[PDB]
């Protein structure tokens, strides 16, 4: 029987997690729907999802949230990844000016056993792409290019993305802290 | 302070071999039957009174909104009991009850007494699907009727849909059942002296089963007030999310909390009932 | 002394254009819905009391056997009302009600008041299938509720299955409705002063509708005891087998018998209701 | 729930010593007199209207066929009352009444009030054969006439053949006696307050005495609606075949069923009336 | 079905002139005193057990978290009662109590009995600021002590902070006060026979005062079970947001809801108490 | 005593309301803090504030919400007026391209007596200003110019703005429907 339960609702975030932490016998998987807080700060959102998800499942839970922060939009989308994705899918590469393209992709995990929350945050500095390129990802992976490469996240494979994406360094940190 | 599936399996088996285990089934036991909520049913009946369904739900709890039908429009309360009888006991709910592993694992055991708090017929009908006989006990006329000793007695603790005057659904009816004077309550007063209880399908925020959990403990302590204090049989409460504070409260009410696997709700209850066999 | 289909069609049309025709629908109107008998239902409930089903039917009429459940085993009488509500108002009975030409021809007319003596919901539900609004009137709380003047008022003369305390099915309940003190009875006392009635779906050997046929005539004659005797509107009774003695008795009760074609029962009633249009 | 001959004998004797037992005699009490049926008499009068006797009986009950003579050929209804007076009160019926043990055992007791529903004179004539005086009470002029207190008052509940306008035989006359406004009905309203009744000579499928059995119970309960509920005197119904469901219905109508020996009908009634002495 | 300020003012004045009005003061009456929540106090004590304050509040209601201290760390529950006594009865809370218009308008009237459910001393201390004498009644030793008849008796319904063993704050203590066996409960049983109650400072979602509202109505109806039903004095509940369904429920519990002005909470309660004068 | 209670938390929305509906004897004013739903659709947000505000005050309540919808951002900010105002005060006139400036200012009222909600929506078509100009307004009134004028909302007076702003036509409709 597991000890920690990862709660997610996106079907592709689950497939990338189980590619990395799928063999661990002490990680379970739940799909409880919790009411998403909306805020620009990633530290605020991920710390409030852990209360909202512990109330739903009442087991030691792990939650996840992402953020895209563009310097042309002065920190927006931020942790508002739901209302921009429901309005600008990948047309968000058009609505920002073409002179300054730099942005930062950020991710956060928070695990809560009921007594205390612990937040892990990674971050990748990159720059937004001129047009949407690629299929293999979720939410903005066709329009984000990390610093150093010429290639987007969705143009990469799954092993290539998790060596650059923020959610790849978090899942290695989550393995060693929880002993998964 | 929380048992797992494998730890609670020899504890439940020891109570069952000597015939001292009684299930106490809640609304979560009828969850795989895909029944309507009842709060959705009472909201759609409020359209005739000028309420929007999301606005009528705002003005109180479900038993409080049923109190409003009991005093301001009594023909809509009888309409509510009518269309729950068409919905909770439909032919589609029977077909899901045939293939439900929770209801098959319940009926695979030779119980003597099964308690339930939900109004539908699917606790007895699980026993009829296994070729076993069941006796519904809800009113005074049900206890007076004759039956054999082999028949499992299923006591409807809050009434049955075929006896609409036994339904405990109005808020005032919940308050007057706290005195424990109903015929299902008087049967509970004698069964707590000898038996252990298996509570399946409740939440910690119910506030009605919590009074019953308190009052059972008070009646056990009152029954040994002059004699030396002897140890009673432990009761059990199967949960998918136990929390961190509530299992310690339940332990002082002679109830041990069993943590079931929360990934599949229906399968983990079925593995609990099959480990008793 | 018996009207045909073509002879009674201008007589019914004259009453309908001035809004003074009220249908009075019996158990034969729900015949194409393929409902259970009720006498078959009460016989299968007697197996728990030690009766064979053909032997329990021997000991009296249907209302007399329901009297026996009302006094010796009251939980089986509430079981009878329960499983009639599952059977008479099932989804299979609604699907036959969609395609029934009797129920379509009834709902094609803009009635003001429809009386019925059967417990099922298929008189109002025919009006809901035609996109029309209907108001069920069975209890005191139904009359007190507000409604528009465009809505056809369907008075359940012997109760409705969603209000189980309004059901007139026990023999003692039929005897106390002979005093005419129920809210459907008080509405009938005022409607016979102004309206003509169309009785559809009864037999001559009913002995309950015969008292109602007598008592309506007595209340018309009592309402003109001091004034000069004026001529009243004729009531009507549609039949497939009229006989030879009974239509002469009914004529003195202000009721004219209409002979319908007995080859197809459902079609000849539908041709009667379409000739009114 | 059925008394025998020896069990009901001290119960009837206690009511008779304090003068609170009234016989209520039916058509089965005139069975040993070998009278014509009346349904045979009304069928032979229908030959003049073109009916075969077996075909005229098909079109309804006896009171319904007498309704047909009351409205379509009124001279044949008066012919029916005429030739029942020649047949029911003939000299051959008096000679059988001399030797009948039922009529001798009835007249051996000093009754105060005897009710009967049959039209013939053989209830009073049994008392005249024992040297006792009887007073026939059928119309308003009979009650107004003077008499002594020693004389047993025999109330003809459905009229007498010597007063043909008091005969209750037409179906409309049976329906208007359900309101209880006749002078025999007003006497019954006061006698049920103080007395117990002995019903002899009826069947369970009569549907006219069943309304009287219901309405007597309703008038007893209505007479103690504001005061505390006190226990009333039990009424009695002597039967040769009691059945299995009908005696339980009659018990709630304050009537206890007495099973008599069905081998000889006339002897077992005579042993009942002699056990009262 | 909701009274305003001007409509309820002659109703409250009529009860006060004959000395039959008792205030029943809740936690909302101590709202202008700027007291700590208590749920904030119990969360900061959970830091020693390893809980974050927002995480310890997640695991249940306030009385349920106090149940956890009563059984797992009893020295922290006594710490909670200790630092509520330093906070609820501080010198800063007394200075706000001097200038509070709610507490001045309460003490301007010559009450005979005042009920309150909050633990602080500011109900009596309002009377001491007006130069009036008050008698605290919480335990059995308080009732046994002598006092004059002029002194207003303030009954602490859930205990007082100077008598820490009278505090009703643990969940098990709330459940055992539902039997009504405490000395404040026995005083309430006699005062509901003669008095009307003014409930100030509660919410409709309290679920503890709702049981008290139900149980007072049940004890009024039980006190007139054999005699004729007479009309009782109406109780009152002052609210700033009444809602739309809850005032109809409260009317059947002999309680009329008074809508106060929600713009200023403290001023509208003060205008209510000054309209009684 | 009032019958309807307008619930607001902004201090300048209250001052503009009382300039118009201040003399009405049957309108009260409440400042209960309710949890703001965040969504792009104005019809969704204002219909969910009326449930959230009726639960707080339990009297017949009137709520209000605004929306700014820019065609360059494809309907954004929308009814997300709180997270953009906490990030782009009036720098939002810079982050959108300078070629296409058109936008629509929208407002919505919803009054709820407990049984049913009624939504009133007005709308003003305009175009965003190149730089923030003016002091007299709230939330985006210095950078919005209506169609027809050369002058922003915050450059106008209070009587001039309420003859152009969406919240000015709503308060006249609210007077005649509720009989204020």
């Amino acid at each position: 029987a597991p000890t920690w339960f990862y709660n997610t609702t996106n079907s592709e975030k689950l497939r990338e997690l189980q590619h990395v932490l799928g063999g661990s016998a002490k990680l379970g998987y739940l799909t409880a729907k919790v009411t998403e807080i909306l805020d620009v700060d990633l530290e605020t959102v991920i710390r409030a999802k852990a209360i909202a998800a512990y109330r739903a499942v009442r087991v030691p839970v792990i939650v996840e949230h992402g953020a895209l922060c563009i310097d042309a939009l002065n920190g927006l989308p931020g942790a508002l990844v739901k209302p921009f994705w429901e309005s600008l899918d990948t047309r968000l590469c058009e609505v920002i000016p073409a002179g300054q393209r730099t942005a930062r992709a950020r991710g956060a995990l928070c695990y809560c056993d009921g007594r205390e929350r612990h937040v892990l945050i990674e971050e990748t500095e990159g720059e937004i792409a001129p047009s949407a390129r690629g299929t293999g990802g979720f939410h903005w992976d066709p329009i984000f290019i990390p610093k150093g490469q010429t290639r987007t996240f969705a143009e990469m494979s799954l092993d290539e993305k998790l060596s650059f994406s923020p959610l790849g360094r978090l899942h290695t940190r989550l393995r060693t802290e929880l002993g998964l | 302070t929380t048992l797992t599936l494998s730890e609670a399996a020899p504890l439940l088996k020891k109570e069952f071999r000597e015939g001292r285990l009684i299930p106490f089934l809640g609304a979560g036991f009828s969850k795989p039957l895909k029944l309507p909520d009842g709060s959705q049913l009472i909201a759609s009946l409020a359209k005739t009174l000028g309420f929007e369904p999301e606005l009528f739900d705002m003005h109180g709890r479900f038993e409080q909104l049923a109190e409003f039908f009991a005093i301001s429009a009594p023909n809509r309360l009888q309409r509510l009991v009518y269309e729950m009888s068409l919905s909770f006991d439909s032919a589609e709910a029977e077909a899901l009850r045939e293939k439900s592993p929770m209801h098959r694992a319940l009926a695979a055991l030779d119980w003597r007494t099964i308690y339930t708090t939900n109004y539908d017929k699917h606790v007895e009908g699980a026993l009829r699907d296994a070729g076993k006989q069941a006796a519904v006990l809800a009113s005074f006329a049900d206890f007076q009727g004759p039956r054999a000793r082999d028949v499992c007695e299923v006591i409807k603790f809050h009434g049955t849909l075929d006896q609409p005057d036994t339904i405990v659904l109005t808020e005032s009816s919940y308050f007057q059942r706290m005195a424990l004077d109903a015929p299902p309550d008087q049967r509970l007063r004698a069964d707590l002296l000898a038996n252990s209880f298996l509570f399946i399908g409740y939440s910690f925020s119910d506030t009605n089963i919590r009074y019953i959990w308190y009052r059972m403990n008070q009646l056990r302590e009152q029954s040994q007030l002059g004699v030396k204090h002897s140890q009673a049989r432990r009761c059990f409460f199967a949960t998918h999310g136990a929390g961190l504070v509530q299992p310690d409260i339940l332990q002082q009410w002679n109830i041990d909390v069993i943590q079931l696997d929360p990934t599949d709700k229906s399968a983990s209850v079925a593995r609990l009932l099959e480990s008793i066999a």
